[PDB]
RNA sequence: AGCGUGCUACUUAUACUUCACCGUGAUUGCUGUUUUGACGCUUUCACGAGUAGGCAGGCGUGGAGGUCAGUGACGAAGCCUU
RNA sequence: UUGCUUAAUUGAACGUGGACAAUUGAAUGAAGAGCUUUUAGUGGGCCAUUUUUGGUAAGCAGAACUGGCGAUGCGGGAUGA
RNA sequence: GCCUAGACCGAGGACUGCGGUUUUUACCUAGGAUGUUGGCAUAAUGAUCUUAAGUCGCCCGUCUUGAAACACGGACCAAGGA
């Protein structure tokens, strides 16, 4: 989707046992805040014993790319169910966001794997700092000093429906 | 040759729902009937002197 | 074919419960029932005269009746599209004595009592319960608590 | 006979809500904030970026 | 599309004119409409219902009745407002002086009435001394005391009157109703 | 007005205090909820249709005012899958009693054209104009029941632009029902 | 047929008060006296012409 | 122009919003201006699927009482007819 | 008050007299509530989700809750209770 | 807050009301359309019938859970017919 990512900050309900209890934080990519307090709870309850009910939401912050104009390689560390169990994979993207990457990695999922957002978990989104880092052929190839490339066989689209002269695709 | 429906209670709260459930009304004072005759003996000579003790003090307000 | 028997169904219901077989305490006995009470039926399997049906089990009615060793109770049953009016005879070690009334009783206590205080200081006081409201703002300090952050966990076979 | 919007029809609104008038002198709508020029998340806050 | 809670279209299931056709309960009606809509008293809405009712909604209400009325404490003097036929009563031993509007009155009764003194008007004159229905006591006569109701309601265990066309010994008395053949409901 | 502007700057400046002094405000919980049935009146099971009844949701596209409790959260989750709630701003509510304000009459919708409706029918709970109405309804009151039973059921339109491409799933999941807790203004502004 | 009654009365009501006082006409920017305007309609339909007045019609 | 996924716009139900009209139910008021229709007029609001079935208001046919001092061989009734 | 009950002047039941007013004691809603008479048709059902029994299974047979079709048109599923 | 383009409609029928401007017992955009211009009245307009085009439309009645049915009755018309 069209994500963002939010810090979400929650708690357990204060008790008169326990009047401070501990904050846990986590980074959320989800459309809006809405399913990012939703999402939050969905991984509190997997780690936690804990509940939306006898929780607390405290803090729901947007966490902006800090360079959105450079270009920069992340790491992402995924567990996705498939038709017949769970894995986990890692994958790679080049992006100028962090959220962006995120959102190649869905519709990368989608395409290659048939696994749906509800079915992905994100670990981890690492920046990969070095060059030596960067694992996946895929993105080294574009790693590569000087690099050139055109593209050959343009084709423009029309605006008119005949074309009284003979198309070209030189570019 | 008439294999049918033997029982369904298919569509029956439907109409149980229609004009009801009604609750039953409330009255001040249920009825006595079941109540022990032990009881209910007595009652009937408690209330008769009960109405007399209240009929002489009104009486004597009067005349 | 089909069995419709008085007590068909009745196999755990009135079974007496784990290790409280045996004979009753006498705490039953001692309990005074009046007229207008409001007691739950529950039926003792061990005691097999003035039984209710299984209808009654777990059923709470109104007390219309004293007897030499039963009370009478009142039981509103849905007969079709209408309530029907039951009355049935239950000796006392079928019966206990609703704690929904002390409950209520007390706080018809507590609102006359309430309202007597306020009057003697001549302020009005509200006495309606209210449902649990949203609950207002506040400060979190994180001096001590400073946020963990968490994330999900990787797949992993354990056995 | 015929229900008139207020949003639409100024006669209606200023006789429903006489204050508006007064909202559009004020240009209340409009109304600068006089606030210092602080930043209050360079902090703790900061644990935004990475914790 | 509306989900209703409530039937639609429902008649209120009351009169809100007299069945009858006859013009001289109209001319009634039509005077006691005005009154009930330009005057803010209870009494004459009250009264106008009353000339909507049908016949056995509007028992005869015997001239004894009247006298227990009169006999209220302090009604002595009031007005006895009877929305339909007043019959007379030969079990009576007196009848005090007063003052009756009804709809009709039977021979006897207004011969008793006004031997004693009494007036018996109409409803028409008791608009003329009692717009407001100053003074004023309505009495109504017995709904349930009608030979029909005695079979309303008849089943098991009600006590009711069975519909039956003949009274006697072989006529609805031997199983159902004795022990003696068989049960007894 | 004045009170509505010195609220949103004391809770801004409170979340200002509290970034500054390493801490966290927590913003109260909203007391009021905006409710429309966006769901048909076909294929509704009895216990959500009793509840839908009992917030006066008789038709599609129709609104209600609910102050939350734990008796009213309750209800509202019986008819979560047929309605979509939120959170509504004061504009948003006097845009709504503006434009598709009616009051309940002698059992009659009649429409709030004037302050003598209003008056005539909430002056024994102190409410005299049409503003006194909404800031009853904005913020919740000591007379909000009888404020809100008054005002019929709000009858809106279909949103300009219509609604996600599927409407009867969760916002959460991609849809329209359930809680969205800021985007009930847009909705209504579509809607409205 | 049914004839037609006494009640059946045959006067012509009067209009009420309409509140619909006009108010001056506002043209477009570019209608300034000493344009060359097109004619669109009329006999003279495709002629250009010279804008001199606003009448008061 | 297939599959998985996302977005923007666009298309249209007897559905929703506004307006008109018809009917039903409720409702406002109407007699010193009631004024030859009060079984009438009038205000307002809501509602309108439907077999079996119930009820209401109406249309038409043969004859009877009353009335139109009704039509008619200068053409009744019947029949044919964008 | 009693003929019930208590060893009793104890209780039981029903009462006289007095105190506590709209926050009269949770929420929401209420084209209002209650009551009565009388009579029609019906008493072959079927389908979908979910729970479920027999059966290899069945557009099979039998149940539970709800919603529908029957009794229902309209937009979509090309076509279809 | 401001400017700006388009579409549909005009119910009601002396006055009464709520407001606003008040330069005013006056006026208004404020309890529902008026002003003006041209044309026509052998006609512009409206309706019906026949037909063409577009789109939709299975043969009615009946028993039936289910009928257009490869289920039954029905060639047609008049009069009688429960």
């Amino acid at each position: 989707s069209r994500l963002n990512e939010y810090q979400v900050i929650g708690r357990n309900l204060p008790t008169e046992s326990v009047p401070e209890p501990k904050l846990f934080r986590m980074r959320i990519f989800a459309p809006n805040t809405v399913v990012a307090k939703s999402r939050y709870w969905y991984f509190l309850q997997k780690l936690h014993k804990v509940k939306k009910a006898s929780g607390e939401i405290v803090s729901v912050n947007i966490i902006s790319e800090a360079k959105p104009t450079k270009v920069k390689t992340f790491g992402i560390w995924l567990r996705y169910e498939s038709r017949s169990g769970i894995h986990n994979m890692y994958k790679e993207y080049r992006d100028v966001t962090r959220v962006g990457a995120v959102e190649t990695m869905y519709q990368d999922l989608a395409a290659r794997h048939r696994a749906r957002f509800r079915s992905i978990h994100i670990l981890k989104v690492v920046e990969l700092e070095k060059t030596d880092d960067v694992k996946r052929q895929y993105v080294k190839q574009f790693l590569t000093k000087d690099l050139k490339f055109p593209l050959p066989h343009r084709v423009q689209k029309s605006k008119k429906l005949f074309q009284a002269t003979a198309p070209t695709t030189f570019y | 040759m008439a294999k049918s429906k033997n029982h369904t209670a298919h569509n029956q709260t439907r109409k149980a729902h229609r004009n009801g459930i009604k609750k039953p009304k409330t009255y001040k004072y249920p009825s006595l009937k079941g109540v022990d005759a032990k009881f209910k003996r007595n009652h009937r000579y408690a209330l008769h002197g009960t109405a007399k003790a209240l009929a002489k003090a009104r009486a004597e307000k009067s005349a | 074919g089909k069995s419709r028997g008085y007590r068909s169904g009745t196999r755990y219901a009135f079974q007496r419960d784990f290790k409280k077989h045996g004979a009753i305490p006498l705490s039953t006995y001692l309990k005074v029932y009046k007229v207008g009470d409001i007691v739950d039926i529950k039926a003792n399997g061990s005691i097999q005269k003035g039984m209710p049906h299984k209808y009654y089990h777990g059923k709470t009615g109104i007390v219309y009746n004293v007897t030499k060793s039963s009370v009478g109770v009142i039981i509103n049953k849905v007969v079709g599209n209408r309530y029907i009016e039951k009355r049935v005879n239950l000796r006392v070690e079928h019966v206990k004595h609703s704690a929904c009334r002390q409950e209520f009783l007390n706080r018809v206590k507590s609102n006359a009592a309430k309202k007597r205080e306020a009057k003697a200081n001549g302020e009005t006081v509200y006495l309606k319960r209210q449902a649990a409201k949203p609950r207002g703002s506040r400060i979190i300090s994180t001096e001590g608590n400073i946020p963990q952050t968490l994330a999900p966990v990787a797949y992993e076979t354990f056995i | 006979v015929l229900k008139k919007n207020p949003l639409k029809n100024k006669q209606v609104l200023l006789r429903l809500n006489p204050y508006a008038k007064a909202y559009a002198a004020e240009k209340v709508g409009s109304a600068k904030v006089e606030q210092a020029k602080v930043k209050p998340s360079k902090g703790q806050f900061a644990e935004v970026l990475k914790n | 599309g509306r989900d209703h809670t409530s039937k639609q279209h429902v008649r209120s299931g009351h009169r809100t004119a007299p069945k009858s056709d006859n013009v001289y309960l109209q001319l009634l009606v039509k005077l006691y409409s005005f009154l009930a809509r330009r005057t803010d008293a209870p009494f004459n809405k009250v009264i106008l219902k009353s000339l909507f009712l049908s016949k056995i909604n509007r028992p005869p209400v015997s001239v004894s009745r009247i006298s227990r009325a009169l006999k209220q404490k302090g009604a002595a003097e009031k007005t006895i407002v009877v929305v339909g036929t007043v019959t007379d009563d030969n079990r009576l031993l007196e009848f005090p002086k007063a003052t009756i509007a009804a709809l009709r009155f039977t021979a006897g009764a207004k011969d008793r009435i006004l031997k004693n003194g009494g007036e018996a008007i109409t409803l028409d004159q008791l608009a003329l001394r009692a717009p407001k229905g100053q003074n004023t006591l309505i009495v109504r006569g017995p709904r349930n005391s009608r030979e029909a109701v005695r079979h309303f309601g008849f089943g098991p265990h009600k006590g009711k009157a069975p519909r039956i066309l003949s009274k006697g010994r072989k006529f609805e008395r031997a199983r159902g109703r004795r022990r003696s053949r068989g049960f007894k409901v | 007005q004045k009170e509505y502007t010195e609220a949103e700057r004391s809770v801004i400046k409170a979340k200002r205090d509290a970034k500054a002094s390493n801490s966290y405000y927590v913003d109260a919980q909203p007391k009021l909820v905006f409710v429309v049935r966006i769901k048909g009146i076909n294929k509704i099971p009895p216990k959500p249709r009793k509840v839908l009844q009992l917030l006066r949701l008789t038709q599609i596209n129709a609104g209600v005012f609910v102050r939350l409790t734990k008796a009213t959260s309750e209800l509202i989750k019986l008819a979560e899958p047929y309605v979509a709630y939120g959170y509504p701003s004061l504009s948003t509510i006097r845009q709504l009693v503006y434009k598709r304000g009616f009051g309940k009459v002698n059992k009659q919708r009649i429409a709030l054209s004037d302050n003598a409706i209003i008056e005539a029918n909430l002056g024994k709970f102190n409410i005299l104009s049409i503003e006194d109405l909404i800031h009853e309804i904005y913020t919740v009151g000591p007379n909000f029941k009888q404020v809100s039973n008054f005002l019929w059921p709000f009858k809106l339109s279909n949103p300009n632009g219509g609604f996600r491409a599927r409407k009867f799933q969760h916002f959460i999941q991609g849809g329209d029902t359930g809680n969205r807790e800021q985007f009930i203004n847009a909705l209504v502004k579509q809607m409205n | 047929q049914v004839a037609p009654k006494w009640y059946q009365s045959e006067d012509v009501p009067a209009p009420k008060q309409t509140r619909k006082t006009a108010r001056p006409q506002k043209l477009r920017a570019s209608l300034v006296p000493g344009t060359v305007l097109i004619l669109l309609a009329g006999r003279f339909r495709g002629k250009r012409v010279v804008y001199l007045k606003n009448l008061e019609d």
